[PDB]
RNA sequence: CAGGCGGUAGGGGAGCGUUCCCGAUGCCGAUGAAGGCCGACCCGCGAGGGCGGCUGGAGGUAAGGGAAGUGCGAAUGCCG
RNA sequence: GAGUGAGGGCGCGAGCGAUAACGUCCGCGUCCGAGCGCGGGAACAACCGAGACCGCCAGCUAAGGCCCCCAAGUCUGGGCU
RNA sequence: CAGUACCGUGAGGGAAAGGUGAAAAGAACCCCGGGAGGGGAGUGAAAUAGAGCCUGAAACCGUGGGCUUACAAGCAGUCACGGCCCCGCAAGGGGUUGUGGCGUGCCUAUUGAAGCAUGAGCCGGCGACUCACGGUCGUGGGCGAGCUUAAGCCGUUGAG
């Protein structure tokens, strides 16, 4: 049964133990345990109880596992000789893992 | 080098408004004056000839230089004679050293100086000493009063 | 990556039209539903469709003020002369092609708008020549 | 195994181009027959070629007549020469001359 | 006449797919073993109805 | 003093080859043509790194009309329903619940128009 | 943390490669330097830089700062 | 230490020109130009809304939109056409 | 082997063209064979070392290989998904297009451009603000009411 949340304008839904991308945030590499806030839940079997929010008291659950990868980009325009080249955008990446709510 | 004197017309020509054998293309013709004999000759006086050698060696003394000023090595001519003055003086392969002695005896003596300088009159070879250390002088007089 | 992609859609079948259906006005509605739009499993690259029939395809509720008031503008002149025909004649000649005009008027485009079209029998039977699913919906 | 050749001519690979996408496929015999009597220059050259490979292929590499199929070939350009010809208002209609360099091969059935 | 442009090897071979290699036929001749083209004359099987090559 | 080109031009024209060499035929065989097509595979690759966003956006939305057209009602309308009352999101994409099990979002659609009585 | 952020000319800040200097009676190198085909790993925001294989067959130059015919799509340019 | 007197389009104003012109000569204001890189405009620098670096299968909203070729009621009354 | 080829009436105008290896030690022999050109084989560290012989790229040239094409509107690349053959146990990494949204290029010139207004046959290579001395305003700076020496005489492998 699924589940969803936003890591700053990025909404995702993970089964039991998936993960691949979501930019990143601090907190030392793979060994630490953390968790933010949820939306309503996930589907299958018998869910269907969202309402006003629910993001209070409770919350979702997910483990940690940093691998930190710099991801290339490739920038360029082009008009009347103004083709400002040479510019990539490293940016972050995370390969962690998740659990329950 | 007086060129062949122009060429083909212009308006028409062999397709190319241009026709002066100034040779703006031949690999060896009408380029630019990068070099020019005068390689710009600039220089100065003793205002710094002194001050400079001072701090250096003075710092090189904060590491230990030596100074003898005047002495005997042996037959002031043979290579390994002065060798008897290398292992009996202290110095040996590593730090690199320099020294000044105005006697022509030491001249035809020091010949090839592998590790050091060997001088005669009044130059200024701090160059190699910068990347080195050890030294000796010819009287406080020669350094110049 | 919530792909969504339908993965092997596989078309449906249907029937429509009566001697009182509004030509053109309703045509827009066939295409938007022919593309398989109403099928969730959807990615505007996977050409699906609802195999269509359109019986009673003549005299089909002749809209409002169209009689001797709407002209057909197509077929470019090769010398200086082209083609025409308006309501009262075309409407009653080659009836199939007759309503399909207001249709052919707009349409989508590209190989996709084609494959999709094919499924569109028309006339004024009813009864279509290859009986395969007729779930009519007015 | 079966090594032929074709080099040091004074004409174009495009004249032989046909003399390539026609022989490849059929066996040694099929082509030898065909091309021999398919004149128009090319023919009387690709001949001595099927023989040079033939002599050694069954001299050093050891093979046989009917077991050496026509694998395929190869067809490319080569050197030139400078010549000129008269014309127009004392002009200069000028060019060279395109020569040939191309390979041929057979094999063991 | 006299146009402004280079060339595309594209249509080059697309107009000479037709050029092709068309083979010259080969007909029968028993005896030794001939298989000589339209009405040819050679020693291979020679023939049997003329006066031109050897028949031993 | 004797400094003249040599090989440097090849460095600053070789990237040109590789980073392209997969386009047409000409736009991949002349340093300049590639040069220019990199500018296009540039203003377009960047225009399609700009595209993908404002393309997938719509593809989801109308599908959301396809969940409600068969489940009762339409898009815009059901939207407000929720937003005013309680929680607000579902993200125009996540509603991909559309393909993976339906009756789900059915419950919530009715939750939207609930705020009208 | 507020801030700023297209930007032709233009005038400011850095740096980037690239040939001759000294460090070279220093050091890598036939258990390959120079050249070159391949790369979809490592850094540069880029300028570029590395690194590895393979072809290739005698030289190259640290850190460093010292000079600068150089930074080349073209100009119906010049040459092949 | 530079660039710059070929600018104009628009609008009000205004002399001019036959309230004749994507014209002239201006004051001014502004946009381009330098913002052919948004968006509308069907397509299109100078008209309204909009000022630029990332990543985005993120949310509001301004111009401008809710039958088709592409998207958000063929909404709701009311009449007039 | 160039002031030679060549041109010029004369006057004169004026050219491309360096390079096997350490050693030619330079292919003997036999088979295709016109002499040519080939092949084994040999001298040989290497004949992708062989005589338009160093290493040898680019415009160009196809044999063979894989992805692809006959319902079709194209500055031509792009990105979306998806499909087909290669490596990665894997997660996915390729190639290339299928539909489709996207698609007015460029170097000048300019109130004004995408551009049937210039130029660009195409690739390689060569290609243009330095320097002299002088002047100006800044900069790291030494000394500082003081602050600098021109050409020479000696010395200088070389320095002074």
């Amino acid at each position: 049964m699924f589940a969803i949340v936003k890591t700053g304008g990025k909404q995702y839904r993970v089964e039991p133990g998936l993960k691949l991308r979501v930019e990143k945030l601090d907190a030392e590499p793979g060994a630490t345990v953390e968790l933010p806030v949820l939306l309503l839940g996930g589907e299958k079997t018998v869910v269907g109880t969202p309402v006003v929010e629910g993001a209070s008291v409770v919350a979702e659950v997910l483990g940690h596992g940093r691998g930190k990868k710099i991801l290339v980009s490739k920038f360029k325009a082009k008009v009347q000789y103004r083709r400002k080249k040479g510019h990539r955008q490293p940016y972050t990446e995370l390969l962690i893992k998740e659990i329950r709510g | 080098a007086y060129s062949g004197r122009k060429i083909w017309p212009q308006k028409h020509t062999g397709r190319a408004r241009h026709g002066d054998i100034g040779a703006p293309i031949f690999v060896g013709g009408g380029v630019v004056f990068g070099p020019k004999p005068r390689d710009y000759s600039y220089t100065l006086p003793k205002k710094v000839r002194k001050k400079g050698l001072a701090m250096a060696v003075a710092d090189r003394a904060r590491e230990g230089k030596l100074l003898l000023v005047e002495a005997f090595a042996g037959v002031n001519g043979k290579t390994k004679e002065f060798l008897a003055w290398a292992k009996e003086a202290g110095l040996d392969g590593s730090e690199s050293v320099l020294l000044v002695t105005g006697n022509e005896l030491v001249r035809r003596a020091a010949r090839n100086l592998p590790w050091v300088v060997t001088l005669a009159p009044e130059g200024l070879n701090v160059y190699d000493i910068v990347r080195t250390e050890r030294l000796v002088m010819d009287l406080d007089a020669w350094e110049v009063f | 990556v919530k792909t969504y992609v339908p993965k092997q859609v596989e078309p449906r079948w249907v029937l429509i039209d009566a001697e009182g259906k509004t030509l053109g006005r309703l045509a827009t509605k066939i295409a938007t539903l022919l593309r398989g739009k109403h099928r969730p499993d959807w990615t505007p690259n996977v050409a699906m469709g609802d195999f269509v029939v359109v019986v009673n395809a003549d005299k089909i509720r002749v809209t409002g003020k169209k009689l001797e008031q709407k002209i057909y503008t197509r077929y470019s002149g090769y010398p200086g002369g082209l083609k025409k025909i308006p309501l009262e004649k075309m409407l009653a000649t080659h009836p199939e092609r007759v309503l399909e005009h207001a249709v052919k008027g707009m349409l989508p485009k590209g190989p996709l708008g084609r494959r999709l079209f094919k499924r569109l029998k028309v006339y004024a039977g009813p009864d279509h020549p290859h009986q395969a699913q007729r779930p009519e919906k007015l | 195994e079966a090594k032929a050749i074709a080099r040091y001519v004074r004409i174009s690979p495009r004249k032989v181009r046909l003399v390539v996408d026609l022989i490849r496929g059929k066996s040694l015999e099929e082509a030898r027959n065909i091309l021999r009597y398919t004149n128009k220059r090319g023919a009387y050259f690709v001949a001595k070629v099927l023989e040079s490979a033939a002599a050694n292929a069954v001299n050093n590499h050891d093979m046989l007549e009917d077991r050496l199929y026509v694998k395929a070939a190869y067809v490319d350009e080569g050197p030139a020469l400078k010549r000129v010809l008269p014309r127009a208002r004392g002009r200069a209609d000028i060019i060279k001359k395109r020569t040939s360099h191309i390979t041929v091969i057979l094999g063991e059935k | 006449p006299v146009p402004k442009k280079k060339t595309s090897k594209a249509r080059r071979d697309a107009r000479r797919s037709h050029h092709a290699l068309t083979p010259p036929i080969l007909v029968p001749c028993p005896e030794c073993k001939a298989m000589k083209p339209p009405h040819t004359v050679c020693p291979e099987c020679g023939y049997y109805a003329g006066r031109k090559v050897l028949e031993v | 003093p004797r400094a003249k080109t040599g090989v440097v031009r090849r460095r600053k024209h070789k990237k040109i080859l590789k980073l392209a060499k997969g386009y047409w035929g000409l736009r991949s065989k002349s340093f300049r043509k590639a040069r220019e097509t990199l500018f296009a595979a540039g203003n377009y690759a960047y225009a399609h790194r700009k595209r993908r966003k404002r393309d997938f956006r719509r593809l989801w939305i109308v599908r959301i009309n396809a969940a409600c057209r068969q489940h009762g009602l339409n898009y815009s309308t059901f939207i407000h329903g929720l937003k005013k009352a309680g929680i607000e999101v579902d993200r125009k994409n996540l509603a991909d619940l559309a393909v993976r099990e339906p009756q789900v979002f059915a419950e919530l659609v009715e939750r939207a128009k609930a705020a009208q009585g």
